[PDB]
């Protein structure tokens, strides 16, 4: 039982901690977009309708 | 708990069991020790007045009427010792009574923390393995011819023999295991 | 922040205070200690974060949908026209749900704010919740799990025909 | 004794759920502030549910 | 009787390999099956799949709808229009039967 | 969907071209990666559902069912390894291919845009399912279980085929989107009432509806563990998913046509939950528990309300994970003492403390402890039924009481009391077994954190 | 908790102690091996009370099937020692 | 006085007339019963204490009980007037009763809605 | 219900009917004389249906 | 690299190649369905300066 | 919540010292042999019974 719990925690932290650091670092140094009125004559891209840098990055590169 | 019951209770056994119950329920009614001692002696006098009844058929009838009297004068909530059936601590430690065969699954890193305990345990296992065949033979030899059988087990008759079917008695968990 | 027009809040009216006793108020001193030990370091961390945000300023836009023809202007069996009209109706239905949520949020905030006065001072929020609920029920009640623009229209026409009948008898 | 506590409190939980379903259908809320505007209604069905849950 | 094997005996999996993880009798195959399950199942799918789902923006246009609702509530109130009307469709667009 | 289906098809050559010592590690790992890719279907930033082509789509109803299907394949593989370890290499690969085949068929089934395509894939699943039950089931009753399962389905499916042909001859298409937009009211003729039943019976037998449920307790008790997992988790949901898709064209006859099936379900859920109190076989107990839960799904789909559809969608997913977990937990004791009799092994918390924790959470999920998605689905179903008729709460209330009774009864009987200490073959829990339990229970908790993902079509 | 563990000599002392306070026994002729019926001349009703006094002394019950066989103080000492896992 | 037994509060052995019977016919039965118990106990213990046992002890009585309560049921079922009447009443009885509860209630609810005397005040979710 | 009457009325009566129909139609003597008699009945029946349905 | 190594690890290209091929077939499905690109009521607009298609 | 928790604590103090004995018929004289537990037991009982100015 203790071996299993050690292994499960190790493998959740193996990628889980780096993702938590990366999210924290993105949220401190990048931050979310602020809402702005569409300039006249401007056609925004689809990923400019989202706030979060991660969500815009996934939207831009994969959708 | 250690001795198996017989096929039937003799008349004497039934009378002595009623005597123990009657006193114990009296103790529950009286509470105070001086009051209980007074009525405990009065209770014994009632069992004595018919001690030498030689009729049997009257003795059996006297047992009937006493048992009927007991049920009517029974304490609804008699005192029970804490570890007895129905007591508050009854089976309280069963969740801690881990059988010895669990140790056969311990990891070597677990066993390495008790090097001396697991050396003695090997001696007890070697002793158990050597004695089994003799134990089985003794029970086969001592079977009675007529089918009448009981749960009583024989002792070890010879020298170096262990009593048959001893492992589950000798190695059982302690009453207070942890 | 937020729009004070969408989510109105009455102005605060906090008394003096005018303490009578000579004992010291422990809440006053605990708040000063709190404002130093807790509030002040937290503000510095936030101000650092906001400074980083302004160096990477990006923007996002609220999407605008141009109106398309309603289900009323679609020929039956015209799936291309029905699809766009139906998708428009689902967008509006969703926005109606959030308008209900805003009105209930105002109602709940006002009740809490008014306390023992809520039975008198929540009259306008309770009336708006009553009106906006009537209008919601007329659009959407009893449409079912397969609600749609076609069913909403059939529900409206059934109500209009009954209103017309009652008025004609008058 | 452990299962007995579960059983009796599950019989009470039926009344709690009765109140919950009633308030979400008649007030569209489980929030106490919005439930306060049920003051003028007839609240026998939901209050009987709370009473059973409390019992 | 017919010619049939006896039933096999109960086996303790930990007797030969006390580090058995449940996957294979070969110890090296066993530990790598354990690692692949923990790595791909937990490190990859459960962590990154959870992250990816968390950052799906405006899921089913719920953020846009609240943003659009506030815009309309604002507009409909400064201009004095009702917040929400009973009729979804303008009655002028409907032609009822004469009867 | 092709970027999900094609890699799934490549698992078949991967199985057959792998070395004997690498097959399980290979197929399990890529099966996990295919589950990861199916999450792309959750990237839904608008209210227009994804139509990838004329053939495959995905909306908020099929997307959760597709992802749950993709997740089950790795879990079923881990569940199967220990009891297959005596089969030769070709037999192991054949078993894996059957499991992959269901995964492929089911993903295609939930993404099909056309009803006869749904029907063909819906019927195709019987082949690998029957093979799994009868070739790898343990008892002689597995053959009878195969017959009941196959022919309860088939007798209902033939009327469904007739109805689908009839609709297509009349409308000109069985495409679901076009059927939705162009639907027109039905007349309440005897002929249309038979049409309603032909469209509904196969889905109702599959749920199963109370009265025609006898195939399911038989199929579970006799199937191997991976068969029980897929059957309880996904295959029963084909009926509920079928009913939701096809009921759009059946209005307004469902208003009166549903009454006998609401009655069977609401009363039947009490009969089957009460059976669980006196069931000696643990697998049978879990199976009857499913019939009771799926009775709620039937009732809420029949009344066709926004709440009822949302509560049914959540319960479908929650039951899928919970029941699959319970079968896996029961199978771990069976693999040690080779009996399904519940009262045989006892006090197991003494020797399997962490497995007992998995038991408790599975049981707490099953009796719908808040805020689990199990409770959320059952709660919104209860609210919608109360609206349909306030007297439904009486039958709901009885089922809630009984469900707590048997859920805790199973835990007390098997995990608590004195240890049955003659069972010296109670080997410690496998890492694989404890991992398998966690892979069920973490998603249940994660879905409880973000319940928007399984609300379905109506919310 | 706070009670000391029982001992073979500790049990023996308290078993003989209880018997020395029984007026139907002369303390001087009492030894661990004194048979209650033969050597001490007590009837069966008396033996019921001796066991009942033993249960009170140590605060635990002796089932009737086992109590009826305890006919000398050493049998009582042995029984209490095996019940409570006393071994030295 | 006197104790009256009930199915859920049974007669004590001490009050049972059959516990005080000493006829040799009864004592022979009691001895015969103990011989069966003792032989079964011996067989169990020989398995239990055997140091070469590797698995749990099979329990034929439990297998018979679980078999009797499942597979053995249908072969030993005979349709009788009591079975048939009970099956029809239990199977269909509750279904018909609950049909009229829900049908009657829902008919009234619709009747009030058509003619406007159902108070749907804030009900917007269903 | 579950072990008796739901078994008896749905799966078990279906099994009995088709077994009964199977034994009544497959218990053939293998005598060409009897089959040719039955083919004569088929011919007569087809001629009768044609005659009555003659406009 | 080594026939013993390659004969064991070459199978690791099957599922990735199924994914890449599955993605390729999904883009071919987009190409067959461009009959309303930049022609719907909801979204049609004028093309930006150096823009050939609104989506691909 | 105050005097009832104390009453249970004081009885748990007694139960623990008398070797897990919960029956009051095997207690007695606790006022002298357990002075602290007895004093708190009496305080708790007087608060329960409404002794003036206690909780
Ligand atoms: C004097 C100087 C000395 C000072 C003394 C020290 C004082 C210390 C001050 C303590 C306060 C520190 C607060 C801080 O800096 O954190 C802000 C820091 C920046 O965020 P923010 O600008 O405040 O707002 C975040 C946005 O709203 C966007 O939020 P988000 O959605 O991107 O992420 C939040 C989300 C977490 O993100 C997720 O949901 C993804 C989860 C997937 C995890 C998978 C791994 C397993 O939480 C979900 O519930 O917050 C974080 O990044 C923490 C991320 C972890 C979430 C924990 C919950
Ligand atoms: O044509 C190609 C496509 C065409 O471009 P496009 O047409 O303009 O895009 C719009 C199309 O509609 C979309 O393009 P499409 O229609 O042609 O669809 C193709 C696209 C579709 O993309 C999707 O959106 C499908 C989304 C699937 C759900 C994925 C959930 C999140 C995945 C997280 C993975 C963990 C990351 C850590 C590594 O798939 C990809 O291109 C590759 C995406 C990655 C899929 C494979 C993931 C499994 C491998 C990672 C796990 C391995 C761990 C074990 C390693 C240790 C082994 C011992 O171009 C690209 O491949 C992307 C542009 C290049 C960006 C490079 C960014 C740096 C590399 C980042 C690598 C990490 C990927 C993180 C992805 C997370 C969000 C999906
Ligand atoms: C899981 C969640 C993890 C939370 C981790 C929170 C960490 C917060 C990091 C911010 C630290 C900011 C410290 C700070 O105030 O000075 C930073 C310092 C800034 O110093 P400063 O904050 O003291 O500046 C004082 C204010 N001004 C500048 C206006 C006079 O950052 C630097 O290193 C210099 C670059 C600017
Ligand atoms: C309880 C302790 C919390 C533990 C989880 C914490 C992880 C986390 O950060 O999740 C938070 C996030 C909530 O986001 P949100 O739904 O938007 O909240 C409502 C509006 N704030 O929640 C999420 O977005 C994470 C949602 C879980 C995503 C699942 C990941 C993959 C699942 C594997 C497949 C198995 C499931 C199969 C069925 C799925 C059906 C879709
Ligand atoms: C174009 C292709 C691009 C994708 C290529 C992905 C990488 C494939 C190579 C990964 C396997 C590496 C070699 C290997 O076989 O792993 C060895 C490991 C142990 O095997 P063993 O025989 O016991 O040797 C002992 C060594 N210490 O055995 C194992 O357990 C390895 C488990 C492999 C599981 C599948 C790996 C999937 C990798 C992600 C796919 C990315 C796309
Ligand atoms: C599921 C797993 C997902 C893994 C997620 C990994 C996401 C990685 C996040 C990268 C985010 C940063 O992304 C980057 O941000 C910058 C901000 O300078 C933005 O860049 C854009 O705006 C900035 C604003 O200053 C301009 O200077 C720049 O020229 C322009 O391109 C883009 O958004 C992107 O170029
Ligand atoms: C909730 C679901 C409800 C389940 C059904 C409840 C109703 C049950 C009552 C059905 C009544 C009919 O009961 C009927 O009884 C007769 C009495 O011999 C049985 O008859 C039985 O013996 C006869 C000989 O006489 C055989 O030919 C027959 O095949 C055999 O079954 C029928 O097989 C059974 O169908
Ligand atoms: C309306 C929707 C629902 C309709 C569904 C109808 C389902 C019909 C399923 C038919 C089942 C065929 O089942 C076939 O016959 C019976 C079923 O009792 C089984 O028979 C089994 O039980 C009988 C006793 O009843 C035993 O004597 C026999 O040895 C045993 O095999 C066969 O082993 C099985 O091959
Ligand atoms: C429109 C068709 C819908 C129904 C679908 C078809 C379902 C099948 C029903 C007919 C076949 C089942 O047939 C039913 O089960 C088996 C045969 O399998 C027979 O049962 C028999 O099985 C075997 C083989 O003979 C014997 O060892 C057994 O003792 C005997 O009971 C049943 O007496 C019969 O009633």
């Amino acid at each position: 039982d203790a071996r299993f719990l050690r292994l499960m925690k190790f493998y959740l932290m193996l990628t889980g901690i780096p993702v938590i650091i990366g999210i924290t670092l993105v949220n401190i140094f990048i931050g979310e977009a602020e809402l702005a009125e569409i300039p006249e004559g401007y056609i925004p891209e689809h990923w400019e309708y989202y706030k979060h840098p991660i969500s815009r990055w996934i939207a831009r590169n994969f959708y | 708990a250690f001795c198996a019951p017989p096929a039937y209770l003799t008349h004497q056994q039934k009378v002595l069991r009623l005597y123990k119950r009657a006193l114990r329920h009296l103790e529950s009614w009286c509470i105070h020790r001086d009051k209980y001692r007074y009525f405990a002696c009065l209770m014994r006098a009632r069992f004595e007045e018919h001690k030498n009844e030689k009729d049997m058929m009257r003795a059996t009838q006297l047992l009937r009427e006493a048992e009927e009297e007991f049920w009517q004068n029974q304490h609804p909530q008699p005192y029970i010792f804490p570890d007895s059936p129905g007591g508050t601590s009854f089976e309280r430690y069963e969740c801690y009574k881990v059988p010895e065969w669990c140790l056969d699954y311990w990891h070597p890193s677990e066993k390495a923390m008790y090097p001396d305990y697991f050396s003695k345990r090997e001696q007890w296992k070697k002793l158990r393995m050597e004695s089994w065949d003799r134990e089985v033979k003794q029970l086969q030899e001592e079977t009675s011819p007529d089918g009448i059988m009981t749960e009583a087990l024989p002792p070890a008759r010879r020298e170096g023999d262990l009593p048959p079917l001893w492992w589950h008695i000798v190695t059982r968990p302690r009453e207070r295991p942890t | 922040s937020w729009d004070k027009d969408v989510y109105p809040e009455p102005p605060s009216r906090t008394p003096a205070p005018s303490p009578q006793t000579s004992l010291p108020n422990p809440i006053t001193y605990l708040t000063k200690a709190y404002d130093l030990v807790v509030d002040w370091p937290v503000t510095l961390v936030r101000e650092f974060i906001e400074r980083q945000h302004a160096k990477n300023r990006t923007y996002y836009y609220h999407r605008q949908y141009r109106r398309v023809p309603d289900i009323t202007e679609c020929k039956e069996g015209d799936v291309l026209c029905i699809y766009e009209a139906e998708m428009q109706w689902r967008r509006d239905f969703k926005v109606d749900q959030e308008i209900m949520n805003i009105i209930q949020e105002r109602l709940k905030a006002c009740q809490q704010r008014e306390g023992e006065n809520y039975q008198q001072n929540c009259a306008k929020e309770l009336e708006q919740f009553t009106k906006v609920t009537k209008a919601y029920q007329d659009r959407y009640l009893d449409l079912g799990a397969y609600y749609s623009a076609r069913k909403c229209l059939a529900k409206q026409k059934q109500r209009m025909l009954e209103e017309r009948k009652a008025a004609r008898q008058e | 004794a452990a299962l007995q506590a579960i059983l009796y409190n599950r019989i009470g939980d039926i009344g709690f759920i009765l109140a919950m379903v009633w308030f979400s259908l008649n007030m569209n809320s489980w929030e106490l502030q919005q439930i306060m505007f049920s003051n003028n209604n007839d609240n026998l069905i939901p209050l009987m549910g709370l009473l059973i849950a409390a019992t | 009787q017919w010619q049939e094997d006896p039933e096999p005996e109960d086996e303790n999996v930990y007797a030969k390999n006390p580090d058995f993880h449940g996957y294979d009798s070969d110890p090296v195959v066993d530990v790598w099956n354990m690692r692949a399950v923990f790595f791909f199942g937990f490190s990859i799918v459960l962590v990154f799949g959870t992250t990816f789902v968390a950052y799906v923006p405006d899921y089913r246009m719920q953020e846009w709808a609240r943003r659009e609702a506030e815009r309309l509530v604002k507009y409909r109130e400064v201009n004095g229009l009702p917040i929400m009307e009973s009729n979804y469709f303008d009655p002028s667009k409907i032609q009822l039967p004469e009867d | 969907m092709l970027k999900i289906i094609l890699p799934s098809l490549m698992l078949l050559p991967l199985t057959w071209l792998s070395s004997p010592k690498k097959t399980w590690t290979n197929v399990t790992s890529y099966s996990f990666l295919i589950s990861l890719t199916s999450l792309t279907l959750l990237w839904q930033t608008d209210e227009n559902y994804k139509n990838f082509s004329n053939m495959f789509s995905s909306d908020p109803l099929s997307t959760p069912l597709i992802i749950l299907t993709a997740w089950l394949l790795p879990l079923m593989l881990m569940a199967s390894q220990n009891h297959l370890k005596k089969d030769n290499n070709v037999l192991q690969k054949l078993y894996i291919s059957m499991l992959i085949s269901l995964q492929i068929l089911l993903i295609m089934t939930f993404s099909a845009t056309e009803l006869i395509m749904f029907y063909i894939l819906f019927e195709a699943t019987l082949i690998p399912t029957l093979i799994i039950i009868t070739r790898w089931g343990n008892q002689t009753e597995r053959l009878n279980a195969g017959i009941y399962f196959l022919f309860y389905t088939l007798i209902g499916s033939i009327p469904l085929l007739i109805a689908l042909i009839l609709i297509q001859n009349h409308v000109g298409t069985l495409n679901l989107m076009i059927l939705s937009f162009t639907t027109h009211t039905l007349d309440a003729s005897w002929s249309n009432n038979l049409l309603w039943l032909a469209c509904m019976m196969a889905f109702l037998i599959k749920m199963p509806l109370y009265g025609v449920h006898l195939w399911l307790p038989k199929a579970h008790v006799e199937a191997p563990i991976a068969g029980s997992m897929i059957l309880a988790a996904i295959l029963l949901k084909l009926g509920s998913y079928g009913m939701i898709r096809i009921s759009i064209i059946l209005d307004p006859l469902t208003k009166y046509m549903a009454y006998p099936f609401i009655l069977l379900s609401l009363w039947g859920m009490i009969m089957t939950s009460s059976i669980c109190l006196r069931q000696t076989d643990l697998k049978s107990l879990i199976a009857y528990s499913s019939v009771s839960h799926m009775a709620l799904v039937i009732a809420s789909i029949m009344i066709q309300t926004p709440w009822s559809f949302m509560g049914a969608t959540m319960l479908m997913i929650a039951h899928g994970l919970t029941s699959s977990l319970l079968f896996c937990l029961a199978n771990s004791n069976y693999e040690r003492i080779h009996s399904r009799t519940m009262i045989m092994a006892r006090g197991l918390q003494m020797v399997f403390p962490l497995m007992a924790t998995w038991w408790l959470m599975a049981s707490l999920a099953n009796l719908a402890l808040p805020p689990s998605i199990n409770l959320m689905g059952e709660l919104f179903i209860t609210m919608s039924l109360f609206s349909w008729s306030n007297f439904t709460i009486i039958l709901m209330g009885i089922n809630i009481i009984i469900t707590g009774m048997y859920s805790m009864y199973m835990i007390i009987t098997t995990q608590r009391g004195k240890l049955t200490n003659h069972m010296i073959n109670l080997q410690p829990s496998h890492t694989r077994e404890l991992t398998l339990m966690a892979l069920h229970m973490i998603p249940l908790i994660l879905l409880t954190t973000s319940p928007k993902l399984i609300t379905g079509l109506t919310m | 908790s706070d009670a000391p563990p029982l001992t073979l000599d500790g049990i023996k002392d308290r078993v003989l102690y209880v018997l020395k306070l029984y007026d139907k026994i002369d303390p001087e002729k009492l030894s661990v091996n004194s048979h209650f019926m033969k050597d001490l001349g007590l009837d069966s009703l008396d033996q019921v009370e001796i066991i009942m006094a033993m249960e009170d002394e140590f605060g635990f019950e002796i089932p009737d099937i086992d109590a009826e066989k305890l006919m000398c103080p050493q049998e009582i000492v042995d029984y209490i020692a095996d019940k409570k896992d006393v071994y030295e | 006085s006197k104790y009256k037994p009930a199915p859920l509060a049974t007669l004590p052995s001490t009050l049972d007339p059959a516990e005080y019977d000493v006829s040799p016919e009864t004592r022979r039965a009691q001895v015969e019963r103990l011989s069966i118990r003792a032989r079964l106990k011996r067989e169990y213990l020989l398995q239990y204490n055997d140091p070469k046992r590797v698995s749990h002890i099979e329990d034929p009585a439990l297998i018979r009980w679980t078999y009797a309560r499942s597979a053995n049921i249908y072969p030993n079922f005979r349709p009788t007037p009591k079975n048939s009447l009970l099956g029809a009443v239990a199977g269909f009885g509750p279904l018909i009763f609950w049909y009229y509860v829900f049908k009657t209630d829902r008919d009234r609810k619709e009747r009030l809605i058509q003619e406007g005397k159902l108070d749907r005040k804030f009900n917007i979710s269903y | 219900l579950d072990l008796i009457w739901l078994e008896k009325t749905i799966p078990k009566s279906t099994s009995t009917l088709h077994t009964n129909m199977t034994t009544l139609t497959t218990n053939q003597k293998g005598l060409i004389k009897l089959y040719f008699m039955s083919f004569l009945i088929n011919i007569i029946l087809i001629i009768i249906l044609y005659s009555i349905n003659l406009e | 690299t080594l026939f013993q190594l390659l004969r064991e690890h070459w199978v690791h290209i099957l599922v990735p190649a199924g994914f890449v091929f599955g993605c390729y077939l999904d883009r071919k499905d987009d190409e067959k369905l461009t009959a309303f690109r930049n022609k719907s009521m909801l979204f049609q607009r004028e093309l930006r300066p150096n823009e050939e298609v609104t989506w691909k | 919540a105050f005097f009832k928790a104390m009453l249970f604590m004081c009885s748990g103090s007694i139960i623990h010292s008398l070797a897990d004995e919960q029956d009051i018929r095997k207690m007695g004289n606790i006022t002298k042999i357990m002075p602290f537990t007895s004093s708190c037991l009496v305080i708790g009982s007087l608060a329960l019974t409404g002794m003036p100015f206690l909780t």
